[PDB]
């Protein structure tokens, strides 16, 4: 295939397989939430290796995203990355999916597609910041 | 940035436009790309309006969103996302059939724009 | 596509603000350029006004299109020439000379727009 | 070219409205990029309307010109600030702290732009 | 000139060409229809040729072909082309009108002149559908 | 949206049309041959259009192409080149063979650039035969 | 086996078809006439094919054509609509494509330095085509 | 042009090699683009063969076509569907499911080809 | 996927070639690049042969694999270490000296390649 | 290098198809840019064969199979070497002149496994 | 000291470095294969940074990383989600690395002609790192 | 707004957060230096996102990394080449070591562009050494 | 009139100049191959300068090389030397690295004109055949 | 110091170290010719080297050696001919095609920098000299 | 297989015969000295056509190369002379131009690949040589 497509659907992988990680150091709540999120980008990377093909994410995922974005903004109120070892994972979890949303930028400026990914990718690495911030304070 | 809704009269929400410019306002600083007093939000209430040519009682809300450019499609998608789930949960109904949303993210020239304050 | 037609107070026509928006929307989808169900047609009346500096009472007629990216030059002088042709049919008179009557055409990004219904 | 002013119903201005909208087109055409008869400006009062999120009273006014392409970043920011400098020189205040005046000069694009005369 | 500017004139001479030939065959009003088009083209070969001294077409020309437009989708409600000759004639005829607005849009895109001549060309290619379609129909 | 997929597009409805044309100047079976041309030239018009997306022609098209090629060269014997259009039904054919070869040229600029449409310069390129064969049967019948 | 090559022998083909298809609405001079251009087409598509390694027209064809056109301007009152007549129509289709072939085979000079010949040629043609289609509409 | 045709042991044909050589011969000078005595064909039995892993028994024929460089892929894709056709239509069954019939067009390099006649 | 096998007929094998076969069939289906039943192996025996230009009977094993085109230079190159591990384990000797196996990986032009299945 | 010399049953040499295979190996050693050892020959009778649509014909065909990376004149040096060998080899066959052809292809290098066991 | 010789020689190590992290999460025979993977690694980073001067990896290897897949896909039943237990989410992570490893090795290779035997072992690795992690959810 | 400025943030980023990780399984005085290796690349990312416009690190914060690294260099002696992660603690450090070597990459490409970051990318190479010694002493340890 | 084309000429007419020149320092035999091989590479020249209009040389030239190549192999028995053991054999030295340089001139048009492959087999094999004559010329 | 320029300086040292080889084969009034070519050939090298800076050949040069051309024209009559039929005539021969290749590295330097006509007319006359005194040792 | 570095060692390969042909015109002390330069040459053709993979010349090669200029230097007097005072100086002067000729193609391997200085050190010191060894056999 194209390298951009290649280097994207890599990282993404990365991205998921650094989530199914960190998952194991969270509660059951979170646990769930992170098994969906690698769901999604699963979806994420079917929709980009197929070029377009297959269709991707709905826009309910996006809105379940900012759902919990903003449960998590209203219990968050500057630190150094990884107060503890499970706010760790999720820092490097965020960084990686900042990683996946760069290649999913240019995948999207080349080919046109991946518009709803990338605003995943952002959302998602806005909700693993917001985590890792939760499980400091907590 | 700018927001415009613009809404049929025909169409019913669950909460008044004060209520909907809030939400739309928290949704749009929840994003992180705009300061807290700089988000302008305005509502409009169309009274002459209509919606393709069939004889179909329909309503429609529409919302566009003005940033200054500089944003990524990624940022922009996730503002048009954000707006119109907020909108579309706004929305109780109207018309004989269901009622389209939609929201524009269009980017302002940030080289001429003109800002003071008084 | 969006359709916003602004008209000063002043202005007559020869038919209502609905029969001009229903020719309209006939028009645009007399270009097979879009769905029936998506054309969405909405009629303004300007309050306060002034066109130029001279002391003469004045009335015109100005029409935006949106639509979403991808569409040609062809297609796009086509839609503004047919709406701009529907306007002038529709105007009566108004101010003490000419009315102007323009038509805007102009593109959103359809890469970040986003639609639900409701 | 077309100018729309936004303001919202808190804010008290110096002049009338028309008064506005006579220093506005009075402005635009000093800049000589303009025709006398081709500036057409209009004023809008918001009566729903949101800034930020904060509970504290607040005014703005915007407004947007609209212009046809092929003038220069010079131009375009000497017109965003004659019209911003108008502006604010008619604004009197409102809500419970400064008021906010922006221009945005946004460019329409000639070769699919309709125009007639009636 | 330059060469898109030559292959345009000489595409819409070729649709001039083929107008002639297909007004043979139908009636007297599409006759006369067909014979306006073919001087609406030749003023389009002339600003095109001029690189826009020239002025070319009125807005009323398109507003003629728009009333026209409306008037045969008001008596037209997936064939073949070529139900009939006379059909046939008029759908080779509305094909080169499509080539000739490709060499239009290529000059309109490098030159920045006639958008104008590209609408008449879109709006000409509708009706010619049209009219194919109504000699089918009679 | 791309210039070589428009391009393509126009000439194979061109080579539609004028087939639509050329086929009432022949008899009952041409025509229903030329008609059954004319649906699968619409199927690769598809194809095309959607680049790839949409499946296209297939493989059994290209064999009955074949196949007819076959009986109508069983049917043909010619000494030396000859001017098109011994008769008007024949020149039509050899109008729309030539078209066909505008077609082939433009798809096959498609295929080199897109990596589609083998298939339809395959079809492309047989149907030129089948024209050329066709309006030979024309002038010796 | 060049691009321009194959597509001015395509268009030359065209030309050659669409001639083939408007002889048999002309009388028996003209069709004759045309017959000869088409094999002179023949020549031409030859030479353009074989990158020049195959002779093409002489001159005496241009000749001829230089001739009959001089003798059609004797003839014909030289703007109106083409096709005053079916059958000067399908003579003003084939001078529109014989002016779309001249662009080709100009291509071809300008990249290979072959061609001129049958360039002049080619724009001889459709003069002559031009005032064939006039003598149809004025006989 | 050298065409290659492996069958294995188990594939029953409709008519013998011969021919089926006959039939590919007369398709590949159908196409017009080879000498009628430069074809040349080759049919080969397998008697060593497997497919797949499975333990079901299956038959298969293969086909490769080698012509001289410089032919576009619509003349390669024209002669490998007629080769592949030809080959199906001879194939009577073999083995306990389906037979599977594969034709290669292969381009042998022009410049380094050497060719002489004893 | 093809693999032709070619053996002399002075080599000898530890397994029969079916046994061989059967194993290089499982070796390219283990890389995952093949589907199960697409996967078509042969052995070939050579009566005539020659090896270099000395006087010393030898033994040799070759395998070509022709595989469709758009796999990378790490996937041939890993199919073809797979195939040459496999016979060069098969192999359990021949001649007065080693026995070169060696193995091709080919790529078969997709396009133009045709199959169809009776 | 590898060689396939394919030829028709009813096709007559002069010499036996082993005495073939040392001609065409010692040409192909000849050259400079085999290894002795790495040159492999083999010869193939075809007994199921058509030659065109039409009378018997023969003809001898001959692959020769080379790492890429040698330039088009050593390839061409290297198939008018082998067409030469195998033509003066051939007595007769059929009805007509025997078509003798050398077909010179590359394997690719970076892809190629080799193992002595 | 070329760009893409320096970008594979760094995911090189990052790979070996991630390897050498998620060997003290398995047993005995596993952690033994992933120090024997460390050390070809460590050759194949060394023939490419001496840009193809020094020998690196030979056949063997590959065949023993072809000898263990056969091993441990003769008991994988082979989708489920990366991780399903730490020590299996950790041969996950070391899978992916060892792609983009791959990725940067492919393209030295297009570049310079050097490293097709690296790639191919970096493919049998990701390869057999995915049934390692397999392995270890089954069991 | 630039490319190489987004990739090189992301890898300083990813850096300070693969630190942070590794910074709970060392001890109190290498989690101080740990901590202050975060702070100094945090002053680099602000340097780099400003493009020059903002002051970055000082000279003083590579004199202290060169006094760390004779300092363990003092601890370290070493006879060959050993594999990466003998411990698990020094494991997550050689990580640490690789991904700032990508950063330093980045950075040195931004420098390469730009004109700027040469002190950051001298952080960063010795910053990649002293890991390189921290690594071996948790190892002897 | 290409550059590539002049070159190659340019460089061919050197290789026919140096051959003339070596022609006279050996025997008859070897006389009138080297006059053979000079018509041949005049036919390559004109070849070359039609830019293939006019037929070059024939298989038969080539095979003529390749026999006089194994004839000359079965007589040389070579370890590493030094060029021009002897002044004749320093002359065909000189020819051969002409003809290398003339090989790889041709080898450009080659490759920039799709013609010319025969002429640089030949030009190859005549490179051959001078090393191997050179090398007699110092056994004998 | 520009690459075409010392192709072209390096060109034309070679061609001059041809002729004064060539030089003692030939009588008196050839080597003196000869001479004088060298010479000609030095102020080209000079004026080339220079790019233009330093005046050249005159005219008169270019005239002279048109004068001997038509002289040793009146005295040739060719069919065609094999380069080197006597070793004199081949030494002349080598030097024709180096001045043939000295005169594409001038025709190099005169299309990118405009100098050096006068120095390529002067190399083409030179072959053509060069030529005509080959066939005529060949004929004595 | 580069186009420069086939081209070098083409040109090193012509050097090297014109310096074999040359050395049958020379006392045995200069014969014995242009084989050492053949040998050095050799082993120059080896470390290009590797790539730099095989080591070619050493440093003590160019010494030699300098104390014999500095030798040779100390028994020439010049003012301008034409190449070819003697048939065997002339010799010398033709290898001189291709030894300049094969610096040439060297110092573009050198430009291109890194390569290759010392060789072309060598080859300069050796052009320089080849003049001073030209001027001392026209002195003799």
């Amino acid at each position: 295939k194209d390298s951009p497509i290649i280097e994207a659907n890599g990282t993404l992988d990365e991205l998921t397989s650094f989530i199914g990680e960190a998952k194991h150091y969270v509660d059951e709540e979170m646990k769930g939430i992170l098994e969906e999120i690698q769901n999604d980008i699963y979806k994420i990377m079917g929709e980009i290796g197929s070029k377009g093909k297959i269709e991707g994410i709905s826009e309910e995922r996006i809105a379940w995203l900012l759902k919990l974005i903003l449960r998590y903004m209203e219990m968050v109120n500057f630190v150094l990355p990884g107060g503890t070892l499970e706010s760790a994972k999720l820092d490097v979890c965020r960084t990686i999916a900042r990683r996946a949303l760069r290649k999913v930028l240019t995948v999207t400026r080349e080919f046109g597609i991946g518009a709803e990914a990338a605003a995943y990718l952002l959302a998602l690495s806005d909700l693993l910041f917001l985590l890792a911030r939760v499980i400091e304070i907590e | 940035p700018h927001l415009v809704i613009e809404a049929t009269a025909n169409l019913r929400l669950e909460t008044s436009p004060g209520e909907l410019l809030e939400q739309a306002n928290k949704a749009l600083f929840a994003s992180g790309q705009f300061g807290e007093a700089d988000i302008k939000s305005r509502f409009v209430t169309l009274e002459a309006y209509r919606q393709g040519t069939a004889a179909v009682e329909r309503a429609y809300l529409h919302a566009c969103l003005s940033i200054l450019d500089g944003r990524d499609i990624a940022t922009r998608t996730l503002l048009g996302a954000s707006l119109c789930a907020v909108l579309a949960e706004a929305v109780a109904g109207g018309g004989e059939e269901g009622v389209q949303v939609s929201v524009e993210v269009r980017e302002m020239e940030r080289l001429s724009y003109a800002k003071r304050v008084v």
